[PDB]
């Protein structure tokens, strides 16, 4: 069942990613058992929830919820409330809240819009954090677009606390859309993933959240490239593989 | 009915597995709690009948 | 929880949504987290014949050397297809796609002529495409149906893409009312699972001839509309190339630099 797993993550690799959110309901009524580990496996597009208390948005997903709740980044709460969810302790709350700064000031100067959200929890020797991030497009030119990000990082603290050992693993869901009589109906969505491992300086000078934040950089970086290759030249080059316009030689 | 054959060459490896694990105190009732995805249905129904 | 039944519906659901290329992965997948073959067997048997006469499968028979589409036009029940061209039944296993027990069978002259201008018309701008037409009686009405099916399998580098149109003219002399489905599907999956879904309708009314200047007609019109299609797609890849990509994530902040970290926070 490591190997239902297997099976079930591989299928999901391969069902039209547009239906993920119907396709993963309906293969964990096929494997319950795989409930839990589905959850945090497979990844969905972003949901925005409203938080009444503060009035502001955030982004939903499995590293936010407990029971049928999501915890807000700002207020702490959960929606709908929930009896004792898990949260941060309050150490890992104040660093949390000067994640979700940080990353919001990243998102600003690499988006201009969207939303984002940041996600922590204690770990025995050290911390985990998701960084999530939404932009859509205006709808100019009739095409629809939605970017999502997925951050997921482990933060391996070392008793002398210099430095740090950190694992990303990086998600991002690209989402395009239109309907023009051409054509006709085009989607084209899916995701790719990566992962890093780094080992970084933890100072007063080199933070936390200034490692993280470097690695959720070059990781962007990188897959904007690949998305863009991958995207609008790899299965582009097979659409024309598969008939020609002109005439064969 | 049997296994069918694979032209893959290796198994796809899944990087979210190894992904930190995060421990909730209540499970899910739902997998969906409470668009992109569009012409996608067609797709599947589609037909000149 | 959920009946087996259920299960099996679930697991049909899902091998009928099988990529191009990819039934016999997702057909291993299923079957191992159903756990129960003979529940398989029984409760997914529609699905298998389904996805090969959507996917417009192609198929060869020994003896001849046009290979054959699985089509829902060549179901002639119990297991059995058409070949139109060759006037054939033969057996067709729905799992290992095999053709088998190839026996004779009893519009001609239209689908024929039909026939040869698309053959001509297949072998020109798709590289690995077959092509199946069928005339008919619908309901009252004499129809030929032309099918296209054309594909690039590369498993090894996580890639898949076919395309299928189906064309219908049913034609009522001199005119024919043309109804045409176009689909393109491109399944790109290393690290990852990024796929283009497209399709595109088509109703029109035509003029109509004799024969052989009516085939010709046909294939004219036929080309030129998959040809607005695959333009109008390249097209809609350009601009979300340049302008809708480019929207959603800077590849650079506006300081043309990365980010200081330090700067952000303080």
């Amino acid at each position: 069942s490591d190997q239902q797993l297997d099976c079930a993550l591989d299928l999901m690799r391969r069902l039209p990613p547009q239906q993920i959110e119907k396709n993963l309901s309906d293969l964990i009524d096929l494997v319950p058992s795989l409930c839990e580990d589905l959850l945090s496996s497979v990844d969905q597009p972003l949901k925005i929830a409203r938080d009444k208390v503060v009035g502001k948005d955030y982004l939903l997903c499995d590293y936010n919820r407990d029971g049928d709740s999501y915890r807000s980044p700002w207020s702490n709460k959960y929606d709908p409330p929930l009896e004792d969810g898990a949260m941060p302790s309050a150490r890992l709350r104040k660093l949390e809240v000067e994640a979700n700064n940080a990353f919001d000031q990243y998102r600003d100067l690499y988006f201009e819009g969207g939303v984002s959200s940041v996600y922590l929890w204690d770990l025995d020797h050290g911390f985990a954090g998701v960084i999530l991030i939404k932009k859509a497009g205006d709808g100019s030119k009739k095409i629809k677009g939605c970017w999502d990000s997925i951050h997921v990082v482990e933060v391996q603290e070392k008793s002398s606390g210099r430095t740090a050992h950190y694992k990303l693993t990086s998600t991002v869901m690209l989402w395009l859309q239109t309907n023009k009589t051409g054509s006709g109906t085009m989607n084209l969505g899916g995701s790719l993933t990566r992962q890093m491992e780094k080992d970084e300086t933890v100072s007063d000078s080199s933070p936390h959240i200034a490692n993280i934040g470097r690695l959720v950089e070059d990781m962007e970086n990188k897959i904007r490239s690949t998305l863009n290759e991958i995207y609008f030249g790899k299965t582009k080059d097979i659409v024309n593989g598969l008939r020609s316009i002109d005439a064969i030689p | 009915i049997s296994e069918l054959p694979s032209e893959e060459g290796k198994k796809l490896e899944h990087f979210t597995k190894l992904r930190p694990k995060r421990n909730k105190k209540q499970q899910p009732t739902q997998a969906a709690v409470c668009r992109v995805d569009e012409g996608v249905d067609e797709f599947f129904t589609k037909k000149v009948t | 929880r959920v009946s087996d039944e259920e299960k099996v519906r679930i697991a049909a659901k899902f091998i009928t949504h099988a990529p191009p290329g990819e039934f016999n992965e997702v057909f291993n997948d299923v079957r191992l987290l159903l756990n129960n073959d003979n529940l398989l067997r029984e409760g997914a048997a529609h699905a298998f014949a389904q996805y090969n006469m959507d996917q417009f499968t192609p198929v060869k028979i020994e003896g001849y050397d046009d290979q054959v589409l699985i089509t829902e036009h060549g179901d002639l029940g119990n297991g059995r297809f058409l070949d139109p061209r060759n006037k054939i039944s033969f057996k067709f296993d729905h799992l290992r796609k095999e053709a088998s027990d190839p026996q004779p069978e009893d519009l001609k002259q239209w689908r024929d002529a039909c026939d040869s201008a698309l053959r001509a018309y297949v072998k020109d701008h798709y590289p690995n495409g077959f092509c199946t037409v069928y005339g008919k009686s619908i309901d009252g009405q004499q129809t030929i149906i032309a099918c296209i099916e054309s594909h690039q399998f590369q498993p090894k580098n996580f890639w898949n893409g076919r395309w299928r149109s189906e064309w219908k003219f049913t034609i009522t002399p001199p005119t024919a009312q043309v109804a045409a489905v176009l689909k393109i599907q491109v399944h790109y999956y290393e690290d990852g699972n990024v796929q283009l879904v497209s399709h595109k309708d088509i109703q029109d009314s035509v003029q109509v001839s004799s024969d052989v200047q009516t085939a010709k007609e046909f294939i004219k019109i036929i080309e030129n509309a998959e040809n607005e299609y695959q333009t109008a797609i390249s097209e809609n890849y350009q601009t979300m190339s340049d302008t809708t990509f480019k929207a959603l994530r800077r590849q650079l902040p506006v300081t043309r630099t990365k980010i200081d970290w330090n700067k952000i926070l303080s």
